[PDB]
RNA sequence: GACCAAUCUAUCACCCUAUAGAAGAACUAAUGUUAGUAUAAGUAACAUGAAAACAUUCUCCUCCGCAUAAGCCUGCGUCAGA
RNA sequence: GCUAAACCUAGCCCCAAACCCACUCCACCUUACUACCAGCAACCUUAGCCAAACCAUUUACAUAAAGUAUAGGCGAUAGAAAUUGUGGCGCAAUAGAUAUAGUACCGCAAGGGAAAGAUGAAAAAUUAUAACCAAGCAUAAUAUAGCAAGGACUAACCCCUAUACCUUCUGCAUAAUGAAUUAACUAGAAAUAACUUUGCAAGGAGAGCCAAAGCUAAGACCCCCGAAACCAGACGAGCUACCUAAGAACAGCUAAGAGCACACCCGUCUAUGUAGCAAAAUAGUGGGAAGAUUUAUAGGUAGAGGCGACAAACCUACCGAGCCUGGUGAUAGCUGGUUGUCCAAGAUAGAAUCUUAGUUCAACUUUAAAUUUGCCCACAGAACCAAAUCCCCUUGUAAAUUUAACUGU
């Protein structure tokens, strides 16, 4: 032959190192290798937006169980938050509450306060208190 | 496996051989030497082509017209055969028309 | 460079034309004739056919131009060197390489010289019992063999034999017949 | 493809961040090669860069075997032991010196 | 073709010292080119393995089976190669370790079938390895009692630490 | 196309290039091309200006092959002309024959067989 | 349209191009309208005269005739005597 | 016999490293590696914890008994690190104590 | 459009790399071809009449057997090992 | 570690150079390897596939002139002269000649056709290298669940996710074909013309060819396997159809191209067999069995033919006309495939076509360049027998025309 193919093992051993704990004929044949090496592959980096949502849903589901534990619902107590200026992501929620359960019954407590002081406000519109923990701090 | 295991011996190349510290030699000759002999002569080769490139069907027909007076019976038939396929794929086969 | 590589194609191999297990037959492959490119043994489909050759020529223009810039690259490179007469006192390779040496040329010094027929003995025994210096006469002289060794050496008549042959290529009319004929001005 | 590769926890060498900071990089040996077409980034390095580095951080020390090598390699060992030993094949100077 | 099960009988320690244990001898004989099976070979050698020579020996001389006296041979020469060449006292006190059997160099034959075609008759070939330990042969690993299925669960159930936080 | 009838078939014939292998043809000769070479040096005025001297001079390459008998002339440079020599060309008109006669020269014609 | 001959090993011209077109140096085809020579009876004198005149080639037909034709054809034509001698050559052009 | 070199190289590299893996040899003493320097590591080490000492005490508080002893030995076919482990021992177990009273 | 695994050629290299010239220059498939090996699978098919001193005897079947034209060429005798 | 994996040297292709071989001893045209006895032999236009989308006339066997004249269902095409003038940028046992050899094997016949081997200085070295590298197994069998993988997890499973690849087609896991992996072989050769860069310039090129800025030189572009089928001559009646010569067979019983029934000839039916005993077998019921009966031996009838109690049946297992050779690597609007990384632009109104499974033009799209207007635009302008549409300044913008290319729809 004339300059035929002489460096072919090492690209199969290149494709085999990503199979090397697989089931059946995935970690020692080249033909099914290569497409279950493609398939994980692509998996892995489509799985990033799954891991992302999942991780979003976890701490939710765990700050809607520190509320209700506390005695408050996740929507209210978001709602709440918000109505402060109080800006917190939802990681650093999920972890107070777990590491931190009387910052976390603080924070209820004056996402309740909060809440208590928006219902005054709307049954009587206020005149003149206009609630002590309310008035955001304006900024220019 | 398609790969060997033990590594060759170590190729001995002599970079200052006889032809390789003369190649190129005595050429151009034209330009200098009050042109006495075209490079062309020079090459050594078949004699039907000794300066001319072409391209495949045209050195068959040269090497046909050229050397087929005194070319073998067997050898004749198949350059006559290649000559023709290769005719029928070019005039007729391909692309872009 | 005149290639020589030249494969069988299925129609040049030998034996083969039936037909083996036909087509509605047997429930192997569909196949026609044997040999083929698909086939052990077989010819192949592509390849080298024929002793081809990647001949072509040049403008002497060019040439010319090729061997002054090449000139200029090993005069302004401080390797080129000129001389009166390519003559030694005894004719030794030794007192050559040792003479190179201690002049700091380098290792490949290409002399050239004239006509060929005024060698003299002693210089051409010191060089045809080496594999770095080699006598060559002005008429063969090129880019290669310029550009493959490391210094170069003329003389005084070579030098001006190139600059003249050099030269003649500009300011000159159109070649109308191939110069090998007598030509009246030109000798 | 973190099922088939070997992970581990974010940590320290030795909490260096609280007290003294220590410069984990232990040594550099560059296997520069004199002839050579495969090496012109990292003799220019060594000529004209290797002393402005060695300078800048005086708590590392720097070799240069400079040996008939067809690849220029750097052995960057560290204090708990690890060792990455990188080529430099055909590359600029910046590139060499950022890396 | 690898022949190595014989050569690792040629295997050299260094001499011991007093304070160090005895250190059972190792034994490795093998036989090659036997006309027999592979999957017989090694079911016989999975039936003796956690088994001592002598139980072996008894078990191999009423086998109902044709590579049976095979391996009777095979166990003899080894237990005769070890106590006259490797150099052991106690002809009872070997036991089996490991116990092999591949495949050998098979030929081609035809069978003809009832029609224009045939097919391809292997002549299958067969070994077997043998590895026989000095001493007495180890207890077999009892079954783990509820108290280790407990004791495991409890060390499963505190080796467990809070995810996806801090 | 397909099958119909060609574009380059469904035009009629005519006698475009019937007898064009034999049509007579000549390469122009400007009086502006004859008075730069005179300038240039090349085809000297002293000697008279025939095929050959126009040949080496290299002022109209001609070939004799493509049915080519001789060199005409052509009435370019009619004015800042001044010449005066033998003038030899196969066609040549009035106009240009009186240009280059009222500079002092002579004006011919003659014809060169193929061989 | 044979792109590689028997014999030489070259292209070849379709003489039928040749014999119904006219080449010229300013890279234009010239042609006759059909039907110039029969049932000219029936024909009304604007389509007799229109269809005795000369007319010009598409760029794709152009490009097709220079196809079909060698390099031999492209040659100029002095003749002693032709009336498309002021053709040839195409002045004042600007894109 | 396929015409590959670069190929073959690579393949005896791959080998290399797997009979590497197989048995690995033990750890010998980094001191003993080509590569290696005393004087230039001595400080660079001494100017990496970001102060400045002598030299030859920081030598000679590195040189141990065993070694001293196996030296002498070999030779017949540099202190010691007693006083200065004492003091520096006693020096860390006070300073201890004291940051543990002041702070505990 | 920008790069690039392998080879030969001219160039310092020389624990394997660079500049240009060439493609029989780069395989997960063409009921593709060659070589070994899984799959049904140890599944389908399969023979050798009985006792015994291995001398010998017993049970059953037979349209089969004898020599030859056609046809093969040493093809169940001895000697040693399989 | 069983089985495995590599070695490279014998030899091959090209021309460069000469023009080659050929009876020791017997034997060889009769039945070839046969010591021996009365009878003609020779010279033959090659066809055919294929392209014109069929196909009949048609289609090929140093340089320039010139792919010109000329011939041609004047269309697809064919195409002259006078003049001129001793090594491998090769191959290294699936490569190279098929070759260790034209060896068995299919075979009565023409005819087709492969591999043997691997360390070296001593195999008259005992004694083995360093195990490591694919495919099948042992060391080491499985433990809820579901494209065999991900996020992970302190952990294997347990938690959530997602309908194998390629080709086609508007549309896919689809149940449309392809596939058991591994190692080797295996599929884009270039053209008038055009784009980029070198050198000179109204000239260049090492005659010939081109010139109202041109030429030279280089770089870059045109796949494989697959039928049915024809021509000319060999090989084929040892089985089948027919003919020719000389021979053989037909118990017995009842009594004449008579009847039952041995041997014997063929097989109307059942059952088994269906990769079996057999690439056409085993039992009886079946017709004949001194006659149009079967058969041992030899010769003759060969494909545009022979033969044929016509079954358009047979002619060596497949005969609506057996195989081989050389034209045929035939052709083919048709199935299948057409090998490494990454970036960008990238979806078409229609017409013709012995045509709608294919081709061309047009239209869409891509590249380099010169030009200036490209789209929604506002008054208005645009017919007698409803949503609407065309031109359209300021206004948003930056898009549009053309030249030279060429694949793709
Ligand atoms: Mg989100
Ligand atoms: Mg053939
Ligand atoms: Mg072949
Ligand atoms: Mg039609
Ligand atoms: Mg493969
Ligand atoms: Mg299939
Ligand atoms: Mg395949
Ligand atoms: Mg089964
Ligand atoms: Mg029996
Ligand atoms: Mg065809
Ligand atoms: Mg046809
Ligand atoms: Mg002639
Ligand atoms: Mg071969
Ligand atoms: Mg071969
Ligand atoms: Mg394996
Ligand atoms: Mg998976
Ligand atoms: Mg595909
Ligand atoms: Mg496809
Ligand atoms: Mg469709
Ligand atoms: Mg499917
Ligand atoms: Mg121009
Ligand atoms: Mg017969
Ligand atoms: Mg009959
Ligand atoms: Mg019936
Ligand atoms: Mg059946
Ligand atoms: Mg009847
Ligand atoms: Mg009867
Ligand atoms: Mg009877
Ligand atoms: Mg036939
Ligand atoms: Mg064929
Ligand atoms: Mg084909
Ligand atoms: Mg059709
Ligand atoms: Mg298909
Ligand atoms: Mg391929
Ligand atoms: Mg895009
Ligand atoms: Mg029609």
């Amino acid at each position: 032959l004339r300059n035929r193919v002489t460096d072919r093992y090492f690209r199969i051993q290149e494709v085999l190192k990503h199979a090397r704990h697989f089931r059946g004929r995935k970690n020692r044949c080249y033909r099914l290798a290569v497409r279950t090496v493609i398939r994980a592959f692509v998996k892995c980096t489509k799985a990033r937006y799954l891991k992302k949502k999942n991780m979003r849903t976890l701490w939710i589901n765990r700050i809607t169980a520190a509320s209700q534990e506390h005695g408050l619902k996740y929507p209210a107590l978001i709602g709440n938050l918000v109505k402060c200026q109080v800006e917190l992501n939802r990681k650093v929620l999920a972890d107070l509450a777990i590491y931190e359960p009387k910052t976390f019954k603080s924070l209820a407590a004056l996402a309740s306060r909060r809440r208590h002081e928006g219902f005054a406000a709307a049954l009587g519109d206020g005149k003149e208190p206009e609630g002590i923990f309310s008035r955001v701090v304006q900024y220019h | 496996i398609g790969i060997r295991l033990t590594l060759p011996p170590p190729k001995v190349v002599d970079r200052w051989n006889e032809k390789r510290a003369m190649f190129g030699v005595y050429d151009n000759i034209g330009i200098l030497g009050n042109f006495e002999k075209h490079p062309k002569e020079l090459i050594r080769g078949p004699i039907w082509l000794r300066g001319w490139k072409g391209n495949e069907l045209q050195r068959c027909i040269r090497k046909r017209k050229m050397v087929g007076s005194r070319m073998f019976a067997d050898d004749l038939h198949n350059l006559n055969k290649r000559i023709r396929y290769l005719y029928k794929h070019f005039n007729r086969h391909g692309k872009f028309r | 460079r005149i290639s020589y590589a030249k494969t069988k194609t299925r129609a040049e191999v030998r034996g083969g034309g039936r037909k083996p297990w036909p087509q509605k037959g047997t429930g192997r492959a569909r196949h026609g004739s044997i040999r083929s490119p698909l086939w052990r043994g077989g010819g192949v489909a592509h390849g080298p056919r024929g002793p081809t050759s990647y001949y072509y020529m040049l403008p002497m223009k060019v040439r010319a131009l090729g061997l002054k810039v090449a000139l200029t690259v090993k005069l302004a490179q401080d390797d080129l060197h000129i001389m009166d007469s390519l003559e030694l006192p005894t004719g030794d390779p030794q007192y050559l390489t040792e003479l190179a040496h201690y002049r700091r040329w380098g290792d490949s010094v290409l002399l050239v010289d004239l006509t060929h027929e005024e060698m003299p003995q002693s210089i051409v025994e010191a060089t045809s019992r080496l594999k770095t210096f080699n006598l060559i006469p002005a008429v063969g002289l090129n880019v290669h063999s310029m550009l493959k060794h490391q210094t170069l050496v003329l003389t005084l008549p070579t030098v001006a034999f190139l600059e003249d042959k050099l030269l003649w290529q500009d300011s000159r009319y159109r070649p109308l017949y191939p110069f090998s004929l007598p030509y009246s001005d030109f000798p | 493809t973190a099922r088939g590769t070997p992970s581990r926890f974010l940590a320290s060498v030795l909490h260096n961040g609280l007290g003294r900071y220590v410069q984990q990089l232990q040594r550099l040996s560059f296997s520069v090669s004199r002839d050579g077409a495969s090496s012109r980034g990292a003799r220019e390095f060594v000529e004209r860069e290797v002393i402005d580095f060695a300078r800048r951080n005086p708590g590392v020390v720097i070799y240069v075997n400079s040996r008939p090598c067809c690849v220029p390699r750097v052995v960057a060992e560290y204090l708990n032991g690890a060792v990455r030993e990188e080529s430099i094949h055909c590359k600029s100077v910046e590139e060499i010196s950022t890396l | 073709i690898s022949r190595k099960w014989e050569k690792k009988n040629k295997i050299v320690y260094p001499p011991q010292l007093p304070g160090e244990p005895r250190r059972p001898a190792e034994i490795y004989h093998c036989r090659r080119q036997i006309k027999y099976s592979k999957d017989k070979m090694w079911y016989l050698a999975k039936l003796i393995r956690g088994m001592s020579i002598d139980q072996a020996l008894a078990q191999l001389e009423f086998n109902d089976k044709k590579g049976a006296k095979i391996i009777k041979e095979v166990l003899l020469e080894a237990q005769d190669m070890a106590v006259r060449d490797h150099n052991v006292e106690f002809r009872s006190n070997l036991y089996i370790a490991e116990s092999t059997s591949g495949r050998g160099q098979c030929l081609k034959r035809i069978r003809y079938h009832g029609r224009g075609r045939f097919g391809i008759m292997e002549k299958v070939y067969c070994h077997y390895f043998v590895k026989l330990v000095e001493g007495p042969p180890p207890p077999p690993e009892p079954p783990k009692t509820a108290v280790a299925h407990a004791k495991e669960y409890i060390q499963q159930l505190r080796s467990r630490t809070i995810v996806h936080t801090l | 196309e397909g099958g119909q009838t060609p574009f380059y078939i469904r035009i009629p014939k005519y006698g475009f290039n019937e007898g064009h292998s034999f049509r007579r043809q000549y390469k122009p000769l400007s009086l502006n091309r004859l008075q730069y070479l005179i300038d240039l040096g090349r085809v000297d005025p002293s000697q008279p200006i025939d095929l050959t001297q126009l040949v080496n001079g290299r002022g109209v390459t001609i070939q004799p092959l493509k049915r080519d008998y001789g060199v005409q002339l052509v009435e370019e440079g009619a004015d800042t002309f001044t010449a005066k020599v033998n003038i030899e060309v196969q066609l040549a008109s009035e106009l240009a024959i009186a240009a280059i006669e009222k500079n002092g020269g002579v004006v011919t014609t003659a014809f060169y067989d193929p061989r | 349209l044979t792109y590689f001959s028997a014999r030489k090993g070259k292209r070849k011209t379709v003489k039928a191009v040749i014999d119904r077109f006219l080449r010229l140096h300013c890279g234009l085809w010239v042609r006759r309208k059909a039907g110039y020579k029969k049932k000219l009876w029936k024909k009304t004198p604007a389509r007799k005269k229109r269809l005795r005149e000369f007319v010009f080639c598409n760029k794709t037909q152009s490009k097709l005739l220079d196809k079909m034709t060698t390099s031999f054809w492209k040659r100029r034509n002095w003749y002693v005597d032709d009336p498309y001698q002021k053709y040839h050559d195409r002045t004042n052009l600007k894109v | 016999v396929k015409k590959g070199f670069r190929a073959a190289f690579r393949f005896q590299k791959e080998l290399e490293r797997q009979r590497l893996l197989r048995c690995p040899p033990p750890p010998v003493r980094r001191s003993e590696k080509p590569n290696w320097d005393y004087h230039a590591e001595i400080q660079a080490f001494g100017h990496r914890l970001q102060e400045n000492f002598s030299l030859d005490l920081l030598k000679t508080a590195f040189v141990n008994s065993c070694y001293i002893k196996s030296e002498e030995a070999k030779r017949q076919q540099l202190k010691s690190n007693q006083e200065l482990s004492e003091q520096g021992t006693s020096f860390s177990q006070t300073c201890l104590t004291q940051f543990l009273e002041d702070e505990y």
